[PDB]
Order: structure tokens, then C-alpha cells, then sequence
């Protein structure tokens, strides 16, 4: 079981309407677990998961100061960017981080990341070999040259090797259990027609967590990938999932088609047929 | 550690 | 380099008409951040619409949840309708109570 710690950053200017919306979301195995936003009279670093409460006042006083200080640090960065662009300040402009650590079940570091975007484009980003850069663009190249003279990177390779390994576990130990859950997928197949001589059968898992989940159709043994309609798995806003996956048949002949969920909360896949009651 | 002090673009 | 939200509208749990549910409109892979989204009831936009917060994913796209309460019947259309700078119009996308 390989864990992460990462944090996704976002700074957004809002010429004319006031100071940028700054935002920090803070993510243990893809879980959110702390959010700090801009758009308060005093915002704070929160708790976003129960498992974090357990954490006492000077460790939320430190996490505020500092996103206050990235908070800063950004409102310079989108400026320093409009020079860079030779870009008006009437305009809104973002800027989005992803940095943190991915450990190995021994603990030790897999990957570190460090990447910007600007305007939703890659900008700059930290090479697996945690020592050089990747620059996107001509402006990325005046970030990357600077950074090199600096050193920043074996900096930066200290902290993801060392403090966000560290945080990682300690957060792992309050909310493993937590983050080990799941709900396995209630199924069942619905049907459908039109005054025509076809029908459709939409295979449907609900309440799962966590998001990850295959569902296939099967005619005889082979799997139907080129014809079924599938929807992205979707939030049903109660911290479970939902997903559906769908194929056209001929009329009469429901019974040759077999529906497969798969799913890490299940023992064995469940296996199921389209089977009116009446 | 989210954390601060990050260097200037 | 401006990206075109994909919306999806869709009920919390199976739907029973008279029953009390929750309709939810999702909205991804979208680019600026400012969106508008709006939730309607037979052609009327819905007062009490909450969203979540807002998140963004590995590929830098956007993505939020709305959604509200509502008792489905038989003959009520749903809706929800979504202005992003990406569009020159706004899209309106219908609840099918089979998707």
C-alpha cells in the first residue's frame, strides 16, 4: 500500500473586484484532509476530515501563518507573470500548484512532486530526479534559470525527503483506519425502449466508496468495450459514488448479455442480468 | 506541512 | 488556453415519484474557475442551490458539485444550466430520470 501527501494550490486575480482568491487543499492518499481559503474576514486553516481534530491549536496556528505566507508569495508571483507575458493588469490570471510526497509500505520516498500551472497550462515542474526542472515555455525558462543559480532545488528535494515523509506518516497514524474504508457497490440492471425493435440495458453501481470501479458488459464470454456507453463516475454528495454503464440490444435477447462490477470492496465481482420481477 | 516559503517565479 | 465544462445532472438516490431526493448537477474539466451554474425547474431557475467547494485535478481542470432538494414527479422537467467564458452560450443539460 503506497501513500501520498500532496497539497493543491490555486491563486486567482480578480482585477477590479479585489485582492486574489487564494485557496490550498491538502490531500493524504487522494482524501482531502485540510483546506485553507482566502475568502474569509479571518481565514484559517481547517480540519476536513473528523481524524484531524486530534491535531491541537499551535499545529492550525502554524498551518494558517504559512498559507498566509504562500498567499502573499503568489499575489507577487501573478504579478512577476503579467511582466513575463507582457500581459494587462485588467485580466484574470491563475496560478495552481501540485507539491508533495509519494511513499513506498516501507515508508520511503517513490516520488517527489512540485509542479505550476499558469492560466491551466504547465509552467514549470521538479524532474523525478528531484534535481532538475522542466520549463513549458520562454517565460518558465527566466523561473528555471533563477532557480538553478539559487539552488532551489536540492532544497526542495530536502523538504519532500524529509518533512513531508514525516507529516505523511504522522497523518497516517491518526487516519489510516479512516482512509482504509470502503462501501462496496449495490447493483442492479434497468431496461429500456422506445417503440422499436432494440432495447437498452444500463448496468448501475451505487453507494461505493472509494471511486475507483470497472463495470463491463459481457455477450457470450467477450467483453462489449467498443459499444457500451459508460458515464464518468460522479459524486452522489454523501461521500459515495455512483456509475453507470449501458449497450443496445436486439429485443428478446436480454438474456445473453452478463453485466460485471469490479470493485475493491467485493470479495469476488459481482456477476448480474437484466430480471424483470414481473 | 503544507508548507510556507516557497521561492519567487 | 480556455477548457469546456461537462456537466452531468443526475439524482442522489433512485428516484420515487413523491419522494423526497437530492438533484445534483457535476461539472468538470473546466478552465478559468469562474463558472456560473444554475439549477431549473420547469423552464424557472431554483432558489436554494449549494455548491461545494471547488477542487481542481491532476490535469489542472476545475470541478465543483451543485445541487438542491426536490420531490420528483411524473411531469416536472429538471434541468441545469451552466455559463463558462469556454461557451458563447449558455449549456442547459435535462435530468433524465434513467441517467
Amino acid at each position: 500500500g503506497p501513500h501520498s501527501l500532496r497539497y493543491f494550490v490555486t491563486a486567482v486575480s480578480r482585477p477590479g473586484l479585489g485582492e486574489p482568491r487564494y485557496m490550498e487543499v491538502g490531500y493524504v492518499d487522494d482524501t482531502e484532509f485540510v483546506r485553507f481559503d482566502s475568502d474569509a474576514e479571518n481565514p484559517r486553516y481547517e480540519p476536513r476530515a473528523r481524524w484531524m481534530e486530534q491535531e491541537g491549536p499551535e499545529y492550525w496556528e502554524r498551518e494558517t501563518q504559512k498559507a498566509k505566507g504562500n498567499e502573499q508569495s503568489f499575489r507577487v508571483d501573478l504579478r512577476t507573470l503579467l511582466g513575463y507575458y507582457n500581459q494587462s493588469k485588467g485580466g484574470s490570471h491563475t496560478i495552481q500548484v501540485i507539491s508533495g510526497c509519494e511513499v513506498g509500505s516501507d515508508g520511503r520516498l517513490l516520488r517527489g512532486y512540485q509542479q505550476y500551472a499558469y492560466d491551466g497550462c504547465d509552467y514549470i515542474a521538479l524532474n523525478e530526479d528531484l534535481k532538475t526542472w522542466t520549463a513549458a515555455d520562454m517565460a518558465a525558462l527566466i523561473t528555471k534559470h533563477k532557480w538553478e543559480q539559487a539552488g532551489e532545488a536540492e532544497r526542495l528535494r530536502a523538504y519532500l525527503e524529509g518533512t513531508c515523509v514525516e507529516w505523511l506518516r504522522r497523518y497516517l497514524k491518526n487516519g489510516n483506519a479512516t482512509l482504509l474504508r470502503t462501501d462496496s457497490p449495490k447493483a442492479h440492471v434497468t431496461h429500456h425502449s422506445r417503440p422499436e425493435d432494440k432495447v437498452t440495458l444500463r448496468c448501475w453501481a451505487l453507494g461505493f466508496y472509494p471511486a475507483d470501479i470497472t463495470l463491463t458488459w459481457q455477450l457470450n464470454g467477450e467483453e462489449l468495450i467498443q459499444d457500451m456507453e459508460l458515464v464518468e463516475t460522479r459524486p452522489a454528495g454523501d461521500g459515495t459514488f455512483q456509475k453507470w454503464a449501458s449497450v443496445v440490444v436486439p429485443l428478446g435477447k436480454e438474456q445473453y448479455y452478463t453485466c460485471h462490477v469490479y470493485h475493491q470492496g467485493l470479495p469476488e465481482p459481482l456477476t448480474l442480468r437484466w430480471e424483470p420481477p414481473p | 506541512f503544507a508548507p510556507g516559503n516557497y521561492p519567487a517565479l | 488556453i480556455q477548457k469546456t465544462p461537462q456537466i452531468q445532472v443526475y439524482s442522489r438516490h433512485p428516484p420515487e415519484n413523491g419522494k423526497p431526493n437530492i438533484l445534483n448537477c457535476y461539472v468538470t474539466q473546466f478552465h478559468p474557475p469562474h463558472i456560473e451554474i444554475q439549477m431549473l425547474k420547469n423552464g424557472k431557475k431554483i432558489p436554494k442551490v449549494e455548491m461545494s467547494d471547488m477542487s481542481f485535478s491532476k490535469d489542472w481542470s476545475f470541478y465543483i458539485l451543485a445541487h438542491t432538494e426536490f420531490t420528483p414527479t411524473e411531469t416536472d422537467t429538471y434541468a441545469c444550466r451552466v455559463k463558462h467564458d469556454s461557451m458563447a452560450e449558455p449549456k442547459t443539460v435535462y435530468w433524465d430520470r434513467d441517467m
